[PDB]
């Protein structure tokens, strides 16, 4: 099995700065695509390939920073100067497989709450 | 001793390679360009596993007590097998090759009316050898002992050439072939992330890929100690001999076993014709 | 010509179909019904009488029985137990059959999965009546007019005819027409009740399965009797009075219905045949 | 394996009457309840004719059965245009003694009662 770790939401004013992390534990061969995701909430944020490719929100860009650790496995997105309009839920992606002979993967994770005050 | 196990695996390639090959037949679903090589495959494992008695009255009476024209149609049934089983190993291992590394043409090249046109060409190629072995297999009375022989038959020499010559064209290339396939699609299982860009094929071809893989691995194992036996004593230890046969008449009748355990839709034909 | 093989064909059938039947309903929880305790009884039987298929095989070739007193004291026995132990765990599958459909309320508290193995194991004690004195009055004695060594229960010498036709009319009587005649009044109640009767119990699905079981051991029960009783008269004809095959003849019918067994059930019940494909070909 | 036949719906008057006839027919072992529902029920009676009413049949319907020709027989009275409705016939069978208890629905007939006279 695998188990996505989330940290770093919560209850902040605006103009504040937080830092979201994730980490992929668990039987993990390979790790491909890992990501921030926040009507239908699904929507694009921050998302690091394990290169290094990067690709952020027509939103967030200029704001928020991401950054991976393919040393642990974890990826970490560093938000800057939050609005109230960035108020929703951060959930966090992963594509991994668990073996050479095993299918590909989408895994999330419970998700994160941030609040910016107004 | 205990001789019913002899029994309890004939009973099982014979039912078991006789239902993997009708539920390919039967049921569309699984009409595969994978599933057209194991049905080659489980052909020959059947006509194979009907030769059981033969071999077990051999091993009490210690001598041939069927005719000539029963003499050679088992040496016939022998190599037909013995070829037709590693041929279609090495072409399931070509295909599946394709299948992995040269996604975008295997879209023409993996049809499954292609897949049965190169298993007619592979009974072709090995009937040609179990022909041979019609004409050169015969019965004959050991020198001293009172006892019938059922073997190939004019020079001690061209029987150690053939059977070199058999070793390295039906085991030493085919194995090499299939080393190399593997070789280079382990490679890119490892370092491609979606196969062939749905997600659904990406399992398949690489669930099936170790079906094959253990289906070879298995074989080498089996035929192995029996290959390396003929050619040990051509140059001039019973009990052992029969224990290299054991291994091979066990492989004939473990590949059914094997689709069930790795092949999910094969686990899933023999659910609901067994318990509909 | 191939018949040393299709006998090896039955005897891994019923040595491995009963096992997987009796390994079923130990494990699994779901498979712990009354009626499936009574199986898992009827299968270990089944199981002991196919580990004698080939002691019984030799002396068919060989003619003369040639292993020691101490096995045939134990195939002797395991079969004494047998043929007491099945019929009379088929005659309370069928009269726990008659208790479920024709008395429903009562059956509340009278058919637990408890109650049905404490009725397993009293069948065991009075199948060890005859089961224990095997084991002590087994032994081999070379035949008279032969010279082939037979194996039997020894009794004493002075009055054996009488005391073999005597057992003989009690086997046939107490464990082969008692136990048959129990079944029949059980199952026409039965078929009395199912011909007119709109609903067993409360729910569609218990009067499903009512019905539904019921039927399954009425199948069991139709095989037993179908194997079992031609061995049974023959017992009793040549006690009352010679190149002879019938005597292996009747006792291949009984070693199939030994292996059969496994087979019906796993036909026969959608739990059984749902189990069995959720434990070899896990999907 | 179970086909059922209606008749006697349509349009008619208030404090007209109508008669339903339902009958059974397939390849069936026994019989055991019949019936009209509209879903709630109207009128039901068993093989041994014991019959049953919804509460909003005030004594104006009454349920027959022809057991010999599997066949059930609803005489509405006095109808009112609060009965408007579809009435569907139900037919309990067994397709055989150790089968299953299972009921077949029919295709439903109308009934349009309107303003009066
Ligand atoms: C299933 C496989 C393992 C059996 C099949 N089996 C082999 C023995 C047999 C041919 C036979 C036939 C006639 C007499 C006799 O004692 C034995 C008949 C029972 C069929 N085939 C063989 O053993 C193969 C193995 C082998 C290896 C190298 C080589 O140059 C030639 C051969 C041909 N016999
Ligand atoms: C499968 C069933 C039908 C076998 C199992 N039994 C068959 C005969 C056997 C007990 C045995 C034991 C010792 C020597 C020998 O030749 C045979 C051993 C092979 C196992 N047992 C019997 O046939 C039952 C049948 C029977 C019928 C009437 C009667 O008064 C007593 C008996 C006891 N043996
Ligand atoms: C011992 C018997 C089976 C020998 C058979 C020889 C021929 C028919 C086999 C042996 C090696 C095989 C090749 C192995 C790998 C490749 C490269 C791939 O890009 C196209 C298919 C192709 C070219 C295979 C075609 C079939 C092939 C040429």
């Amino acid at each position: 099995q695998v188990q996505l770790q989330e940290s770093g939401g919560g209850l902040v004013q605006a103009g504040e700065s937080l830092r979201l992390s994730c980490a992929a534990s668990g039987t993990i061969f390979r790790l491909y695509d890992m990501g921030w995701y926040r009507g239908n909430q699904r929507e694009l944020v921050a998302s690091i390939t394990s290169g290094g490719s990067t690709k952020y929100g027509d939103s967030v860009k200029g704001r928020f920073t991401i950054s991976r650790d393919n040393a642990k496995n974890t990826v970490y997105l560093q938000m800057s100067s939050l609005k109230p309009e960035d108020t929703a839920v951060y959930y966090c992606n992963a594509e991994y497989r668990t073996g050479i002979w095993e299918e590909l993967l989408d895994g999330w994770g419970q998700g994160t709450q941030v609040t910016v005050s107004s | 001793i205990i001789t019913a196990v002899y029994s309890v695996v004939f009973v099982v390639g014979l039912v078991g390679n006789s239902l993997v090959m009708f539920v390919i037949i039967r049921y569309t679903k699984m009409k595969t360009a994978t599933n057209i090589y194991i049905f080659n495959l489980a052909l020959a494992d059947a006509l194979v596993t009907t030769t059981m008695p033969f071999q077990s009255t051999v091993y009490l009476m210690n001598s041939w007590p069927f005719g000539d024209v029963l003499c050679k149609i088992v040496l016939s049934i022998d190599y037909y097998n013995m070829f037709t089983s590693i041929f279609t190993l090495t072409m399931m291992s070509v295909d599946r090759y394709i299948a992995v590394c040269h996604p975008v043409k295997a879209l023409d090249f993996r049809t499954p009316l292609k897949a049965k046109i190169i298993n007619i060409c592979i009974w072709l190629l090995s009937s040609s050898v179990g022909i041979s072995a019609i004409v050169l297999g015969g019965t004959k009375v050991r020198e001293d002992v009172d006892v019938i022989e059922c073997s190939l038959q004019d020079y001690s020499w061209w029987d150690l050439f053939m059977k070199i010559c058999v070793f390295i064209f039906a085991f030493v290339i085919p194995v090499l072939i299939i080393i190399v396939c593997y070789t280079l699609m382990i490679l890119r299982l490892k370092s491609v992330r979606l196969l062939s860009g749905s997600r659904e094929k990406d399992r398949n071809l690489r669930r099936i890929t170790r079906l094959v893989l253990v289906v070879v691995a298995v074989f080498v194992v089996c035929w192995t100690p029996i290959h390396i036996f003929i050619l040990v004593e051509a140059l001039g230890a019973l009990s052992s001999y029969y224990f290299c046969i054991a291994l091979g008449y066990t492989n004939s009748s473990l590949n059914p076993i094997l689709y069930a355990f790795l092949d999910e839709n094969f686990k899933r034909c023999f659910r609901d014709f067994c318990f509909p």
